[PDB]
């Protein structure tokens, strides 16, 4: 009973998003928009059930695709860790509202796949035809991401330093950066934010969000058309759906009933930033 | 018989309340005192006592002890939980029920040494566990019954491995795990079988050892064991500067030549510091070595004396050597039908060294278990509803031949064998041998391997030019590094490293984290071989000499001479 106050004080602070954010893996460098993303998809969004029987999925996918050495397993096990219900697989009844990885990709379980380029490391020039996965698969996964070895010579230097300290300093001290939350306190946390309630859109928003899908499915559009090549990565109303349910997500992790414009945008710009780079 | 009498039994157990209230030590402290205090602290529900002190004190007591066990045991038992009630008469709100623990029996015997003589005796015995059950309880009680079979080392060649049975009951219970070499000290006990007696056609009795002390056999027993002679010997040894020298050529004093072969696996062999930086990530401390090798450079030989060397060795084959034989598996008990692990070669190479023979025979499948254990040191076994975690911190030495038999200078060393390049990643050392025809090293080779033949004839029965150590004074030396140097790596000058390892970026990307880490652990293992506390940069710079040789040795003809050429500093 009286960890329900100190959730309430946890989730009542207008800078809940960024601790949560920081206390994704704050051992990894990096990848601040790959840690929002597996926060919302631990958060996870609401499943809706209609009278004439059908049923709306209310959980999130996400497909990652780069080289090898981009620190892949090791967010697909601090998730497993993380989340209350987790599995961890090499390549699903078991799990029920919990969190599946899945490495080597080439029932109500939120999926986190891992995968490597067809020749083993990322060509740019050639764009496509880098993804073995056929569009029928792909377009399950409410968001893909790409990542590259960008090579930098200060960059390689700050990352070797970093590994370094982390490697020195920790049977020094095992503390929090900036306020970061435990581990237990967050798994917790996260339970009972998702027991507890779930939030549903608004008009203003479904109204913005209609506008977006119908400027960015135009885009997509002239984009193909442009190129004189099928798209990998078609954009369907799954798309929105799963748009929908981020924002969903984003709204949960203020415990509102009503979810505002301001997760919309945020959902949005994810989606744009995963999708449309991967595409 | 004697001691059922009530008269002489009720004495003698005032007489041992006597003995726990008034033994002084040679320092002025009642120890059990403290012992008692530290227990009521821990909440614990046994009590420790060392059989040597009550020799020592009352001769009666351990006379009588090996010889009426359970009763003695009993009214010992009772006496310490009255003398615990008077001290500590709360404590009966914790704990109902003390028993006294026997340590350090005298009399250590071997399971193969186990007759009808020994029954119902209390026996001191050594060996490693294999398989384990659950905590059960019983309507008296917690129980483990666990299956032990002899220690791989000392069991002769030839003559099959014998297992027994133990029970533990209340604190003995999980006090170990499987793979875990334990000594312990219990009562060997005949139980009444009517299935055995039926299958044998006459009475047979089972015999199982009900353990009252478990002890795991770390080399804290084998320091102990140690005479100061051999300290003595050792330290002397220690201060010449000629050491590395001799203890190099020592090893295989019967083959000829082949110094780089000889100075990795022993490097291997004295093994570094593991480390677990943060509790995050574990560093292992241990060297894998492969050796490839054309026919005829007796490769197996130098396999064969490490096995006789290494106090814990076994030996496999390629392809005697199955996935589920290397590592435990799950099988159902013939009699109790319940799952149980039965530890594979490498998990009985814990702590030790695990040889593998034509390795380039290797099944791909048999293959990936492999990296798991090479990389962590560890086994997690996910089969039948059963999880669980082994340790797995072994040296393995493996041996190859180059596909066709013959090793090609103009491919790469990945092109000549069949191995994927994670397997070759894993490994710290890599030894390429080839063969040549030179008349003055084959002069050597024919006059070294005749002088050996006319030596060892049963009715009979170098290099660096200095005298190889004896056999048992090599070990105990092996021995005492392994269990006394913990060096420290202070006076490490990174720019240097740093800047020879973009060099080795630069010369590799034109033809890893990892390397740098052998590379550590090898200077930590060569400081050990000196017996020093801290790192002199002299060993730094050996194993960066040796590092440089393993990896040219593994690139093409058209580039290792610009390679040495390039790298004349460190190899001069
Ligand atoms: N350099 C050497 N010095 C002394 N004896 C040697 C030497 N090389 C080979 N021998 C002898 O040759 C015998 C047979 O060598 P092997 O160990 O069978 O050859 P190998 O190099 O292990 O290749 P494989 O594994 O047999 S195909 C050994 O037992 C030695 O007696
Ligand atoms: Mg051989």
């Amino acid at each position: 009973p009286q960890e329900e106050e100190e959730f309430r004080r946890l989730a009542a602070l207008p800078n809940v998003y960024e601790v949560i954010s920081k206390s994704i893996a704050p051992s990894i460098f990096g990848g601040t928009d790959m840690k929002k993303a597996i926060a919302c998809l631990l958060f996870g969004g609401s499943r809706k059930r209609l009278p004439d029987g059908l049923t709306r999925r209310g959980d999130i996918n996400l497909l990652m695709l780069g080289d090898p050495g981009t620190a892949k397993s090791q967010l697909l096990k601090f998730v497993e860790k993380c989340s209350p219900i987790g599995v961890y697989t090499s390549g699903m009844v078991l799990a029920d509202g919990g969190v599946v990885c899945i490495d080597e990709f080439d029932s109500r379980c939120s999926v986190l796949a891992a995968a490597n380029s067809v020749f083993g490391r990322w060509d740019e020039t050639k764009g496509e035809d880098n993804i073995d996965f056929m569009p029928t698969i792909l377009s399950r996964f409410d968001m893909i991401f790409i990542v590259k070895d960008e090579h930098n010579e200060e960059r390689d230097v700050m990352l070797a330093k970093h590994v370094i300290t982390l490697h020195v300093s920790a049977l020094t001290q095992t503390q929090a950066v900036e306020g970061e939350i435990d581990l237990a306190k967050l798994k917790k946390f996260i339970a009972y934010c998702r027991v507890k309630c779930g939030p549903r859109l608004s008009a203003e928003a479904a109204e913005k969000l209609k506008n977006r899908y119908i400027i960015m499915r135009s885009g997509a559009r002239q984009h193909e058309r442009d190129s004189d090549r099928r798209s990998s990565i078609p954009i369907t109303v799954r798309q929105l759906e799963a748009i929908v349910r981020i924002a969903e997500a984003l709204s949960k992790m203020k415990l509102q009933p009503f979810a505002t414009e301001a997760d919309v945008e945020e959902a949005l710009r994810l989606f744009q930033v995963s999708t449309l780079d991967a595409a | 018989e004697w001691v059922s009498m009530a008269g002489p039994r009720l004495e003698i157990h005032h007489r041992f309340k006597n003995f726990l209230r008034t033994h002084v030590d040679s320092h002025g402290h009642n120890v059990f005192k403290e012992r008692i205090s530290d227990m009521c602290k821990e909440n614990r529900e046994s009590l420790v006592v060392n059989y040597e002190d009550l020799a020592a004190r009352e001769h009666v007591l351990a006379y009588f002890l090996p010889e009426a066990p359970a009763e003695l045991l009993q009214i010992f038992d009772e006496a310490a939980l009255e003398v615990v009630l008077a001290m500590y008469p709360k404590y009966d709100r914790i704990t109902n029920h003390i028993h006294v623990r026997i340590s350090h029996l005298p009399l250590v015997e071997e399971l193969r040494s186990l007759r009808q003589l020994h029954l119902n005796q209390l026996i001191r015995t050594s060996g490693v566990v294999t398989s384990c059950t659950g905590v059960l309880p019983q309507l008296s009680q917690n129980y483990q019954r666990i299956r032990i079979q002899e220690s791989p080392g000392k069991v002769a060649a030839g003559r099959l491995p014998r297992s027994k049975d133990a029970i533990l009951l209340a604190d003995l219970v999980d006090s170990c795990k499987p793979g875990d070499e334990i000594e312990l000290t219990g009562i060997y006990h005949n139980n009444y079988d009517g299935s055995l007696n039926t299958a044998n056609g006459f009475p047979v009795f089972a015999t199982v050892i009900l353990a009252n002390h478990v002890a795991k056999k770390d080399n804290k027993v084998a320091v102990g064991e140690l005479t100061d002679e051999d300290v003595k010997m050792i330290t002397s040894l220690s201060k010449d500067q000629q050491i590395g020298e001799k203890i190099f050529a020592s090893i295989a004093p019967s083959i000829y030549g082949h110094e780089d072969i000889k100075r990795g696996l022993a490097l291997a062999l004295f093994g570094g510091e593991p480390k677990n930086p943060g509790g995050k990530h574990k560093v292992r401390g241990d060297i894998n070595v492969l050796l490839c090798g054309d026919p005829g450079t007796a490769k197996s030989q130098f396999l064969k004396y490490i096995e006789k060397v290494s106090s814990r060795a076994i030996f496999t084959t390629g392809q005697g050597a199955s996935a589920v034989g290397l590592t435990a598996y799950v099988q159902r008990h013939p009699v109790s039908r319940e799952w149980t692990l039965e530890a594979g070669a490498l998990v009985l190479a814990d702590r030790g060294v695990c040889l593998i023979d034509e390795f380039d025979k290797m099944n791909d499948q048999d293959r990936t278990s492999i990296h798991e254990a090479m990389e962590q040191q560890s086994i997690s076994i996910s089969k039948a509803g059963i999880v669980t975690s082994l340790q797995a911190r072994c040296t393995v030495i493996a041996a190859a031949n180059p596909i066709g038999g013959r090793y090609d200078p103009s491919l790469t060393f990945s092109e000549n064998v069949d191995l994927t390049e994670p397997i070759i990643s894993r490994f710290d050392i890599l030894c390429v041998v080839r063969d040549t025809v030179d008349p003055v090293q084959d002069e050597m080779l024919a006059r070294f391997v005749v002088g050996s033949h006319v030596r060892h004839h049963p009715s009979n029965k170098n290099t660096y030019g200095v005298e190889p150590l004896p056999q048992e004074v090599l070990k105990k030396y092996i021995i005492y590094a392994k269990e006394r140097v913990h060096p420290k790596l202070n006076q490490m000058d990174q720019d240097k490293v740093a800047k020879m390892y973009s060099d080795l970026r630069k010369e590799s990307m034109a033809t890893t984290v990892r390397h740098i880490e052998s590379m550590i652990r090898m200077a930590e293992a060569h400081a050990r071989i000196h017996l020093r506390d801290y790192v002199i940069e002299d060993d730094v710079n050996m194993a960066i000499r040796v590092m440089l040789e393993s990896f040219i040795d593994t690139q093409k003809f058209s580039v290792m001479r610009s390679m040495r050429k390039t790298f004349a500093r460190y190899l001069s």
